[PDB]
């Protein structure tokens, strides 16, 4: 209810790449320019996000301090995007800012890397281990995904992340390692 | 007069295979006995291609012919259609020169379009292009890509050199074959792109490489003159000028700004569209392709 510096990233289309692409090396430059950063109370927020659609943002909102944000936008490294996207300027926020969530969450929908370190320490066999996890234990999570096909596996691959509700009043905190929720509020306007 | 039922224009600005080696950059004016860069294996099993953990610039190194005589075609049936071609082309030449096309391809020279993927996220880029006559160099140009903006084509002196050299190669008024050196600054043991096969990597002689047709795709992107929307930026010369990766087509033959109905209209019947509409026309000559019926 006291973070009212705003920090707006939006996103111009190029020929080169879909949306998608540079939602992932824009998420690569928010945990290299976050996580390589510093400064806990400095979060990020997907105006354009829909479960129903699998989509991730149409312009990103950031949200900072007065000198979390008053001393990001001359960053040398977040040149390369200035010729990509675009970019604005600080504006105020508004007083009642609806307590929005977001932030990250992993899922594990698949039982093979636990039947990895399950055939490494419980000793299964293929009938015994295949028939001690069950088919219903995993499951795919259709949030909003990012394709960060990055050099780990050389496709393409999902991404994931957990949401909040929404509600009314204020209840800020610190945020994530990739500026989101993990116990403390967000607005989303 | 109708159309011939055969038409065919074979390419200009024909360019070559590129070549990725890797080194360290401040060793960068020495950077001929750079090792390359190989495709390997790792684990479902897939292909990637990594600087080496001692280097962090990525060479690419590919040459460009610029042939010239951009309105004859190579197979047509009509021997009228073909004269009235080569009199609107010949008038187009007349009343105004290649200044244009070849200030758009200068500025696609002048970044690194040709670098897709490689460009982005890059601490500095800097472009080296050479002019060839014999086995020597007539004159060297030496750019910094990441000053020269993406979407803004605007004018410099020696970009306005370049552009008189790739005018007057495509007037032809001589032989023009340029070489091209892109260098960036990636990181120690960070990935590299190259073009992707139908995960295989396409390679030659234990090198990673990119294809022809994608850098050919990179010089070619001149068309600001959407109906649809000047925001987004310019997008390659495409008759139905289309993007495979938005899944869009702009220029619809539903609209009369189509590169067939715009040649019909000032080739058969006279009507002469706008000037830039006319560029768009004669980039897509210089592009060539399979017309006609």
């Amino acid at each position: 209810f006291t973070m009212d510096h705003y920090l707006d990233i939006r996103l111009r289309p190029d020929p080169e790449f879909p949306p998608a692409q540079l939602m992932c090396v824009l998420f690569g430059k928010l945990h290299q320019a976050l996580v390589a950063q510093g400064g806990d109370r400095i979060g990020v927020s997907f105006p354009d996000l829909d479960e129903s659609r699998s989509r991730l943002g149409e312009r990103l909102r950031i949200h900072a301090s007065a000198d979390d944000l008053r001393a990001l936008l001359a960053r040398p490294w977040l040149e390369g995007l200035r010729d990509h996207l675009q970019f604005g300027e600080p504006a105020v926020v508004p007083h009642p800012t609806p307590y929005r969530q977001v932030s990250r969450v992993q899922a594990k929908s698949n039982p093979e890397r636990l039947r990895r370190r399950l055939m490494r320490r419980h000793d299964l066999s293929e009938e015994e281990a295949r028939k001690r996890i069950p088919d219903t234990v995993a499951r795919a999570l259709d949030l909003p995904f990012v394709t960060l096909r990055s050099q780990s596996t050389g496709q393409h691959f999902r991404l994931f992340i957990r949401h909040g509700p929404l509600q009314v009043t204020a209840e800020e905190g610190g945020f994530t390692c990739y500026g989101l929720s993990k116990g403390g509020f967000v607005p989303w306007f | 007069l109708s159309t011939a039922s055969v038409l065919a224009f074979e390419r200009k600005l024909d360019p070559s295979d590129a070549l990725m080696s890797a080194g360290a950059w401040a060793q960068r004016d020495a950077s001929q006995e750079w090792p390359a860069v190989t495709v390997r294996e790792k684990s479902q099993t897939v292909d990637v291609a990594n600087l080496p953990s001692d280097a962090d610039t990525l060479k690419v190194r590919f040459t460009l012919r610029v042939l010239g005589g951009a309105g004859t075609p190579s197979a047509c049936n009509d021997a009228a259609y073909r004269d009235k071609l080569l009199q609107t082309v010949a008038t187009y030449v007349n009343d105004q020169g290649f200044a244009e096309l070849a200030r758009r391809y200068a500025h696609n020279l002048a970044n690194a379009r040709f670098l897709w993927r490689n460009r982005v996220g890059a601490e500095a880029v800097e472009v080296r292009i050479n002019h060839i006559r014999q086995g020597e160099v007539a004159r060297a140009w030496r750019f910094d890509a990441l000053a020269i903006g993406l979407r803004d084509f605007k004018a410099d002196a020696e970009l306005d050199a370049l552009a008189e050299l790739i005018a007057s190669g495509l007037s032809g008024s001589g032989h023009v074959l340029l070489e091209v050196v892109a260098f960036a600054r990636i990181g120690d043991g960070q990935e590299v792109f190259p073009s992707q096969e139908l995960k295989t990597l396409y390679s030659v002689r234990d090198a990673a490489a990119i294809h022809s047709q994608k850098i050919g795709n990179a010089l070619r992107t001149i068309d600001t003159w959407y109906p649809d929307e000047d925001g987004l930026g310019p997008i390659a010369v495409e008759p139905y000028g289309s993007v495979t990766s938005q899944g869009k087509a702009y220029r619809q033959p539903k609209q009369k700004l189509d590169f067939y109905t715009l040649l019909d209209n000032w080739v058969l019947r006279d009507e002469a569209p706008a000037v830039e509409q006319q560029h768009y026309v004669i980039a897509n000559l210089i592009r060539g392709g399979v017309f006609g019926e």
